[PDB]
């Protein structure tokens, strides 16, 4: 349905065969289907029918709060508290959208292996190579911080790792 | 009274069901996943009509 | 997990042929038939276990109802030392168990036989460990060996019980849920046989000797 | 002329086969008697008051609160320190931390080694 | 709205009406064991229904139904496969049982 | 959040304006109220906590711990007022007040700001519980436990409060959040060695320590049922807060300094599990079970993950529940046939059939049958320490092992086998009993339903 | 369990036990029934053999030595009754017995049902405690200054004492209680 | 307590002692849900000689076994398309060298 | 259904237990008699068994000993 | 089996190894070999799904039986000819497989035997 | 249901029945009150043998100490009454 975004968690476009008949004896399932139809989908949709013919006569709105970017840890004196105060506040923000993108591609990818079923090791690759990309991006952001995490301390860990990879720059360079 | 048991303890709670995931779990993505059904040559798509060509003229081991 | 699947059906059967407590032979026949499941998950066949996980459900819960009847009728009585003739006064609960007991040892085309006969010759064919292989036909014998002896005492020869005869077994409930359950350990296999879409490559080509070893086995 | 039964600590002697049961004497005799008479005693003791109407409550054994005593409160004073005594409470308190360190350490330090090296596959490892 | 995933959950989800009606005036009376046979021998009925439609089709699904907690990148969600293993031991269980229950009504009858 | 804090100071006239035959009906009803009151705090941020002054901020991991203090009051009130009875009017005010001030200064110790206040708080609650357990107390030995509670806590925690003065000497403060902000490394001296100890071993102390429990099983068994229930409960929680809260100051020193700790905390957790299959005491039996939980908490503090944090809060709030309701069950036993034995009354689920429902859904969380929160918390516990070493699932496997056994030989040795045949004073069950039981159990299952507000910070 | 033991057992009662365990793993070992006569006729000649040997030395070497042999050749799974301390319904129905004096805490709405079962429950608590103190002076006269010697009991012998400590083995729960 | 006279009467039948006697220091251990050191029809050190017996001889028949498979006497199973390569993880950039079966 | 003990005597036996038990037993034989006589390669397998010494070096294509 | 017995107690020189096999080239004896085909395309045999092993140079048999076990759903004893048919080239398979076992163990023997005949005859 | 509800005229006609099939003892000589050892000349070990057929006929063991007490049909039948609470 329209209640999320086709593009965020997207989908095959649901290929099914056309049922083809080959004995002359009754199909239970068909039978059995129908009785479940008329007898559970009908007082379901008509209940919820109701149920939003109720709502729309009470519509109200909530809105998503919008959040302006503030100055980095980067940018912040050695002692200026309310500068680091607010770096801060904004570094978790940042984590935890973090964390949810990498729920959703997680999500992608636990729903694809279901759904190929038999020819998931193949036609899962795509799914797989974009949870490797992210799972590396965000092992290099956050792991290994620890508890009392802070942004100073995620500024020390890429300080050493960018330190680490200009002198292997310059070493290959002079090879 | 005679057969009130299958409608306190078998109809309601398929309604309840039914309701539950047809508006509520479904309104979710990613939350009812179906692997996809096996297509065989000779076959026709619901959706699009395209039909699927024969296999490969047999060798006919007879 | 092969290896441990076979000793453990091994030494399960091997304990189960001296037992005179009948729900104690029962539930080394119920460990034996794990260790046998153990096997063939261990030869990359989870598909046949499951099948004989679903088979031996049927005849193994019969026959356990088929001893606790007996028990219930002999004033909760379960040594089989103390349990003499009963082919003739309990002629339903005789015909459950010699077909639950024929089921259990594999009998062609009756429900056990669809998954362990499969089995049997599964493992035959494998590149896998010669003694387990030798430990799981040792175990198919002497199932058939504790089946023998649970009929042998239990059904045949002359009367041990106490003389004060309460021997009874005309009751609706315990007629029907035995019926049930000897019309599934008929025909459930092949029922369920024929109705899964194949998930395994098939063993086409076999020796004839070999194809007959699990009966040339339990007959022995 | 059959084959000999040998007993042990957790599969004792049968009470039939004790050598000592078959050659007594009458101070044996004596000594079952006194046995007898003052398990006689404790039980009439403890049945007088079991029947008594006007008893509400818990018959106290002595024989319950000495054993928990002794078992409780009675170790320390008893306690001396012998050679026997500070070998074994070194060694069962002492000896499995050492051992425990030394595993933990060596493992931590295996572990760190190929984590500088940068092999050691943890791809994926998010969580920690 | 594709019957399998309703049926299969209410197959599982009314076997717990007898857990509830437990503290009922059912429980007090001797009514109760033909009750609960009764239940299990229409939950397996119910089931015998998705067996069916796999046998004919080959349907699997998984349904997450509830999320539980997430974690910082681990989410729990109470998720349920009904692949071919469950729809094939659910009816055949469901079955055994209803015998077992049965035949319990008359062996414990005196307890 | 004077909120809180003011209806307890409230309290105190009140119950000593009472009539001779309403404190306990007015102290019961007013601490669950300010319990229900104090339910507000549970809306957490997910960046920072709610500073609320200058002296006062509550934060993720104190909002429960605040929570379970006022949900405690009531149930010790309660289960208080059965062995009270023979009291004079005046005693008995008397011990509610002590109830009283050792719930508020508990209250302000999970809120303070600054690291100073906190230790006069946390050193505060000392005295009431002392005169609570050598006053109230029931057998010879409680003076000697008093002492074991009161110089064991002294001898730990008097060097931090040197070390704290002295922080505030070099960093200008001791608020928590200056000091989290203006955190910086501790370089490899003695210097720092020492003050690194000097601000854990209160904590480790308090939590108790493997080898420094000895004051332990004394404190819980000679004190009276609510200082028993207030001592598993929260008290011994008080250890783990400081320390997560302390550990902020300690790296990276804490990197190798956590060595003997650990091991003491794993290898006492065995050892502890192993304690608790040979007692002839039941009170001593849940003593030790605290130990062990405790240790388990231990670990997870020192190897300091974000898993092992969430798993630590969760296991606190679980064994304090847990404690607690073990802890009444037994002293209703031991109300009925005034004896700590457990081999002295036995088969009691012929005579008193829901208790030993009770019984059996108390042991079944003790040793965390999943979905429980006492489970969450020992897997993430579990999780967090095979992450940290490969090898620590066998020591955590075998006290997994070990610990259900107990839980299970406790339960079959009281409620199963046949009756004793000379106890006859065996009454049926009092509603006030299966009422404490009830409010004790059903706050664990509802907060399985929602394991999220017991995750602490890092969730 | 209704005899009171002696201080120790007689050579005539071993030999009586002896042959009755060897007689019980015989019929374990043979199933069948003839086959158990005829082998228990060949176990009660071996037996009645030495019956008349006056020398007690050599009866003692000889019941010890067939000790010995039937510790040996004994069943490893002998034939137990299902109520028998090592059978399979030994303490089974332990668990629906309970003490009458419970019923002493009912509510006095449960003791409104079932009156003259209360009535007799009050006639029969009469009677103990009128009978008590009688059992206990008779118990007082009838024991030897040393304390009693052996766990058996006096009956009643006046005009209409009762057997002193009869109480709690009259009423018993039951074998079948519930 | 296992070993006490069962069909005495016991002023506790389910730990099988009596009032006012002695308690073993270990009773806990001894409760008869516990520790059993009744006898037994073999002697101990000739039970534990046959299991261990027993153990060893089937670890080291397993071990030569998968020393010593059994096989059946065919070739390996053939797979059409480069042995499955891109069924098995993909990898559709690599050009993988070509597997041929031929008949026979 | 009212049976009454016996004591030393055969049991009472109502017919239609017997009737029950002579029905399933031979359906069990009939259902194994037919399913032998339509699925007797089930039993007896499908396919010869071909034997690998009767092959000629022709089809193995085997060099005669020279080459 | 009898092979068994022959590489574990005889001369297993000669006798070909499961694992390493096969160790001549394929076109060595025969002058030309015809290579072996496929009736399915590996796209069909994925929309198939029908398993990872199943996917056998028979897999055009089952995908025949699995569409006609689909079509004749309520009546489960229909599909016996299609059944048969990879049944049968199962069979073939197989038959194929002891061919290339039987092969490699007469060029292994035959190849063996002729260079102890070249060396002995070297040597004289 | 269950089993019959065992009583003492039932008791004592079982007992009597096992007794008059022992080859040892004659029919017509043997009463309720016959003694095993004065009355009827048998010995210890055929005390025990009537002892086994006993527990035999009622499906339950006598312990010893109870067993060697008993010498007439009328101990055995109050015995069996005593252990299975028959009042009727
Ligand atoms: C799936 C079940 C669905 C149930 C739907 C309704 C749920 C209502 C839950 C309400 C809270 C439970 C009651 C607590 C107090 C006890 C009540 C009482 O006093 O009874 C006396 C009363 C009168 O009886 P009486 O004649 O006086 O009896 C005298 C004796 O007491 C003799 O009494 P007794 O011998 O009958 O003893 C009572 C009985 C029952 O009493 C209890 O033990 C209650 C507590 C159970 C153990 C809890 C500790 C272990 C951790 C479990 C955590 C689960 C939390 C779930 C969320 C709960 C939120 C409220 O004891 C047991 O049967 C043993 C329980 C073993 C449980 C094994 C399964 C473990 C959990 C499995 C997974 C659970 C999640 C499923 C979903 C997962 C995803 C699919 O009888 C009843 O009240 C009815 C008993 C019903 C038993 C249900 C047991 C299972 C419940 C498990 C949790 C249910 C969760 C519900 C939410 C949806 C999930
Ligand atoms: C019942 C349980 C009570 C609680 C127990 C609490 C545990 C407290 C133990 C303290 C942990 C370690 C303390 C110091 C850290 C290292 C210890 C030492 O073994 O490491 C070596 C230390 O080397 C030697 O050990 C020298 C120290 C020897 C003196 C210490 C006494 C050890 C004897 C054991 C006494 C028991 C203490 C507890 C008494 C109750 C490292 O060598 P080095 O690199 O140079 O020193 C590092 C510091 N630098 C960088 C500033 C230089
Ligand atoms: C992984 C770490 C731990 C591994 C386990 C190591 C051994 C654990 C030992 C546990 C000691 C616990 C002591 C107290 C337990 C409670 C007392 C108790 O259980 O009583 C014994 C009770 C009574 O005996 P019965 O025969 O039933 O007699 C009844 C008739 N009279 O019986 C028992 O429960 C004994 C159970 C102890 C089993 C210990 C040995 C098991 C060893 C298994 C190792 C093999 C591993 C298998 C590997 C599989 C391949 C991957
Ligand atoms: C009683 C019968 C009532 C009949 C009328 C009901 C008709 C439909 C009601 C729909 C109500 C709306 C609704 O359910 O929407 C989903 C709504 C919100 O979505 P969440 O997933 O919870 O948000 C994420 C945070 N958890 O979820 C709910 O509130 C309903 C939850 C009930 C789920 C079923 C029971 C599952 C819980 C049982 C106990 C589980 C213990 C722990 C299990 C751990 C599993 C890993
Ligand atoms: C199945 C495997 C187990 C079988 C092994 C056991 C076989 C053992 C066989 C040998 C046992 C003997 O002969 S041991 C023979 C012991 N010899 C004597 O006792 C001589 C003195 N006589 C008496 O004591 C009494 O007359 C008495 C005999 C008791 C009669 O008692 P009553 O008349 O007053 O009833």
């Amino acid at each position: 349905p329209d209640s999320w975004d086709k593009d965020v968690y997207p989908e095959p476009p649901r290929r099914t065969p056309a049922p083809a008949p080959q004995t002359s004896l009754p199909n239970p399932v068909t039978y059995l289907t129908k009785i479940f139809d008329l007898l559970v989908d009908r007082p379901v949709t008509l209940a919820r029918e109701f149920i939003e013919q109720q709502h729309a006569k009470n519509r109200y709105y909530y809105y998503h709060r919008e959040f302006r970017r503030v100055p980095d840890i980067t940018e912040c004196e050695e002692k200026d508290i309310l500068c680091m105060f607010e770096a801060e506040m904004q570094w978790r923000r940042d984590y935890k959208v973090d964390q949810e993108i990498v729920n959703i591609i997680q999500e992608r990818l636990k729903a694809c292996q279901q759904r190929e079923g038999e020819s998931y090791r193949q036609n899962c690759a795509k799914e797989l190579e974009q949870f490797t990309q992210v799972s590396k991006a965000f092992q290099d952001r956050y792991s290994d911080l620890g508890a009392h995490y802070s942004a100073r301390k995620c500024l020390a860990k890429q300080k050493q790792r960018m330190l680490a990879e200009r002198k292997a720059a310059k070493e290959a360079a002079a090879a | 009274r005679h057969s009130i048991f299958a409608v306190t303890h078998v109809l309601i709670p398929v309604w309840i069901i039914h309701y539950y995931l047809k508006y509520h779990v479904t309104a979710k993505p990613y939350t009812v996943v179906e692997r996809k059904p096996r297509i065989f040559p000779g076959d026709t798509i619901l959706e699009t009509g395209e039909v699927i060509p024969l296999m490969k003229e047999f060798p006919d081991q007879h | 997990t092969l290896c441990l699947g076979a000793i453990t059906t091994l030494f399960t059967a091997l304990c189960a042929i001296t037992q005179n407590d009948i729900k104690k032979i029962v539930a080394f026949s119920t460990s034996s038939q794990l260790g046998l499941m153990m096997v063939t998950i261990g030869i990359n066949q989870p598909h046949l276990a499951f099948l004989h996980i679903c088979m031996h459900a049927f005849f193994k819960a019969m026959l356990f109802m088929c001893s606790g009847s007996i028990i219930h009728s002999l004033n909760d009585e379960q040594d089989i030392r103390k349990m003499g003739g009963l082919y003739k006064a309990m002629p339903f609960t005789t015909t459950a168990l010699i077909i639950g007991s024929l089921a259990l040892t594999g009998m062609p085309y009756l429900t056990g036989f669809y998954s362990k006969d499969l089995i049997i010759e599964a493992v035959n064919m494998s590149y896998t460990n010669a003694w387990a292989l030798l430990m799981t036909l040792i175990a198919t014998s002497l199932t058939a060996a504790y089946s023998t002896r649970i009929i042998f005492f239990a059904f045949l020869g002359k009367p041990r019980f106490p003389p004060l005869v309460l021997i009874n077994e005309n009751n609706p409930l315990l007629i029907n849920s035995i019926k049930r359950l000897l019309i599934g350990s008929i025909f459930a296999g092949f029922i369920i046989s024929n109705n899964i879409p194949p998930m395994t490559v098939p063993n086409t080509t076999m020796p004839l000797y070999m194809k007959m070893t699990a009966l040339i086995v339990t007959i022995m | 002329s059959f084959p000999k039964y040998k007993p042990s600590r957790l599969a004792t002697l049968p009470a039939t086969l004790d050598p000592a049961e078959y050659d007594i004497s009458p101070e044996t005799r004596k000594a079952q008697a006194e046995r007898l008479a003052i398990r006689s005693r404790l039980k009439r003791e403890y049945l007088l008051q079991y029947n008594d109407p006007n008893r509400l409550g818990v018959i106290e054994d002595p024989a319950l609160i000495r054993w928990t005593y002794a078992r409780s409160a009675n170790i320390y004073p008893n306690f001396r320190p012998t050679p026997k005594t500070s070998l074994l409470g070194a060694l069962f308190g002492i000896g499995p931390l050492f051992f425990w360190y030394y595993v933990f350490k060596t493992d931590r330090d295996k572990k760190e080694k190929l984590i500088q090296e940068g092999k050691l596959d943890q791809t994926f490892n998010i969580s920690y | 709205m594709n019957p399998f995933a309703s049926l299969t959950l209410t197959t599982l989800t009314i076997l717990t009406i007898p857990i509830m009606m437990s503290n009922s005036n059912i429980y007090k009376t001797n009514l109760y064991p033909n009750y609960v046979k009764t239940t299990v021998s229409y939950a397996f009925t119910l089931s015998l229904v998705p067996l069916l439609m796999f046998m004919h089709t080959g349907q699997e699904m998984i349904i997450s139904n509830w999320h539980w907690m997430t974690l910082q990148t681990v989410e729990l969600s109470l998720s349920f496969k009904m692949d071919y293993f469950s729809v094939m031991f659910i009816p055949v269980a469901l079955f055994v049982t209803w015998s077992i229950m049965e035949f319990s009504m008359w062996y414990m009858h005196s307890d | 959040m004077l909120k809180i804090i003011i209806p307890t100071t409230m309290l105190l006239p009140m119950t000593w304006m009472s009539k001779h035959n309403m404190i306990w009906i007015n102290a019961t009803v007013h601490s669950l109220l300010i319990s229900l009151i104090s339910l507000s705090l549970l809306n957490q941020l997910g960046e920072n906590s709610l500073n609320f002054s200058l002296t006062f901020f509550s934060d993720s991991l104190s909002a429960p711990l605040l929570v379970l203090t006022t949900w405690l009051l009531p149930l010790m009130l309660m289960a208080s007022q059965s062995h009270l009875s023979k009291e004079t009017t005046t005693r008995k005010k008397l011990y509610i007040t002590m109830l009283i001030l050792l719930q508020l200064f508990l209250i302000m110790t999970f809120t303070a700001t600054e690291l100073i206040l906190f230790y006069i708080l946390f050193e505060a609650t000392l005295v009431p519980t002392l005169i609570i357990i050598t006053r109230w107390g029931n057998q010879t030995e409680r003076l000697n436990a008093g002492l074991y509670f009161l110089f064991y806590t002294l001898a730990g925690s008097l060097p931090l409060l040197v070390a704290l003065v002295y922080i505030q000497n070099t960093t200008g403060s001791l608020n928590f959040l200056i000091i989290h902000y203006w955190s910086h490394p501790l370089s490899n001296s003695w210097s720092n060695i020492f003050m690194w100890l000097a601000c854990i071993m209160a904590f480790m102390v308090k939590m108790p320590l493997y080898g420094l429990h000895l004051w332990l099983p004394k404190a819980h068994v000679e004190a009276p049922i609510a200082g028993s229930m207030v001592l598993a409960a929260v008290l011994l929680k008080l250890g783990g807060y400081g320390m997560m809260r302390i550990t902020t100051i300690l790296n990276p020193l804490t990197n190798y300094m956590a060595y003997p700790f650990l091991m003491l905390s794993m290898w006492g957790m065995i050892m502890t599990s192993s304690i608790c299959l040979r007692q002839t005491d039941l009170k001593s039996l849940i003593a030790y079970s605290s130990v062990s939980h405790m240790a388990l908490v231990i670990v997870a503090i020192m190897i300091q993950t974000p898993w092992s944090f969430m798993g630590a809060t969760a296991l606190m709030i679980a064994h304090g529940l847990t404690s607690s309701m073990l802890f009444c069950l037994a002293n209703t036993n031991y109300e009925r046939v005034h004896s700590r034995t457990m081999i002295l009354a036995r088969g009691l689920q012929t005579l008193l059939p829901l208790m030993a429902t009770w019984w059996l859904v108390a042991s079944l969380t003790n040793l965390a049958l999943p979905p429980s929160i006492n489970l969450i918390g020992e897997l993430f516990i579990i999780t967090a320490s095979f992450s940290w070493s490969n090898i620590t699932i066998i020591l955590m496997g075998m006290n997994m092992m070990i610990t259900a056994l107990y839980s299970l030989y406790m339960l079959i040795t009281t409620q199963r086998g046949k009756y004793t045949h000379h106890i006859n004073n065996i009454k049926p069950s009092f509603t006030r009993e299966n009422a404490l039981m009830a409010l004790h159990i059903l706050p664990l299952l509802l907060l399985t339903l929602n394991p999220k507000m017991i995750l602490g910070p890092l969730y | 369990a209704f005899s009171a033991p002696a201080a120790y057992l007689t050579h005539q009662q071993k030999v009586l036990r002896l042959y009755k365990r060897a007689l019980r793993h015989l019929e374990s070992w043979c199933v069948h029934r003839d086959k158990y006569r005829y082998f228990a006729c060949l176990m009660r000649a071996r037996f009645d053999e030495h019956k008349n040997e006056k020398d007690m030395v050599k009866a003692t070497q000889l019941l010890r030595q067939a000790e010995e042999e039937f510790w040996y050749g004994q069943h490893p799974q002998p034939y137990i009754f299902p109520e028998s301390p090592g059978g399979t319904s030994y303490e089974r129905y332990e668990c629906y017995k309970v003490p009458e004096w419970c019923l002493d805490d009912w509510h006095p709405s449960e003791k409104a049902m079932y009156p003259d079962y209360f009535a007799k429950r009050e006639q029969w608590k009469r009677l103990r405690r009128e009978s008590w103190e009688r059992e206990v002076k008779q118990l007082q006269e009838e024991t030897p200054p040393g304390g009693p010697r052996t766990e058996a009991l006096p009956p009643a012998r006046k005009e209409g004492d009762l057997p002193p400590l009869w109480w709690h083995i009259v009423t018993r729960p039951r074998e079948r209680p519930m | 307590q296992q070993e006490r006279d069962p069909w005495y009467d016991w002023d506790h039948p389910d730990l099988r002692l009596n009032w006012g006697e002695p308690i073993h220091w270990d009773l806990d251990m001894y409760i008869r849900n516990r520790v059993d050191t009744s006898p037994t029809p073999v002697s101990w050190n000739t039970m534990c000689k046959h299991l261990f017996g027993f153990v060893a001889f089937m670890l080291f028949m397993f071990w030569v076994g998968e020393i010593y498979p059994s096989y059946q006497p065919v070739g390996p199973k053939q797979y059409p398309y480069n042995d499955l390569y891109l069924e098995r993880g993909g990898d559709p950039t690599k050009e993988p060298e070509p597997v041929v079966h031929y008949e026979i | 259904v009212h049976i009454e003990p016996r004591y030393r005597q055969f049991p009472q036996l109502t017919r239609s237990q017997l009737i029950q038990a002579e029905f399933f037993s031979a359906t069990m034989w009939f259902w194994i008699l037919w399913r032998f006589w339509h699925d007797s390669d089930a039993v007896l397998g499908h396919f010869p068994y071909p034997d690998p010494s009767q092959w000629t070096d022709e089809e193995l294509g085997i060099l005669p000993d020279d080459e | 089996g009898a092979h068994l017995a022959r590489r574990y107690l005889g001369d297993a020189s000669k006798e070909p190894d499961p694992l390493r096999m096969p160790t001549f080239p394929p076109d060595y004896g025969f002058p030309e070999r015809k290579e072996r085909e496929m009736v399915a395309t590996q796209q069909e045999m994925n929309d198939a799904q029908l398993m990872l092993q199943q996917r056998d140079y028979c897999a055009h048999y089952l995908i025949q039986l699995l569409k006609c076990k689909r079509d004749s759903f309520p009546n489960f004893l229909a599909c016996k000819h299609e059944q048969h048919d990879w049944d049968y080239c199962e069979h073939l398979d197989y038959v194929k497989r002891m061919k290339e076992f039987e092969r490699e163990r007469r060029l292994l023997q035959r190849k063996k035997r002729r260079e102890q005949r070249e060396a002995e005859m070297a040597r004289g | 249901s269950d089993a019959p509800p065992l009583t003492l005229e039932a008791i004592k006609d079982r007992v009597l029945y096992v007794l008059k099939l022992y080859d040892k003892i004659d029919p017509e000589k043997l009463s309720v009150n016959s003694h095993f050892m004065k009355d009827l000349g048998l010995d210890s070990l055929d005390q025990v043998e009537i002892i086994m057929a006993m527990e035999d006929e009622f499906g339950f063991e006598i312990p010893d100490i109870d067993a060697e007490k008993l010498m007439c049909p009328q101990e055995i039948v109050d015995y069996i009454a005593d252990k299975k609470d028959v009042y009727e």
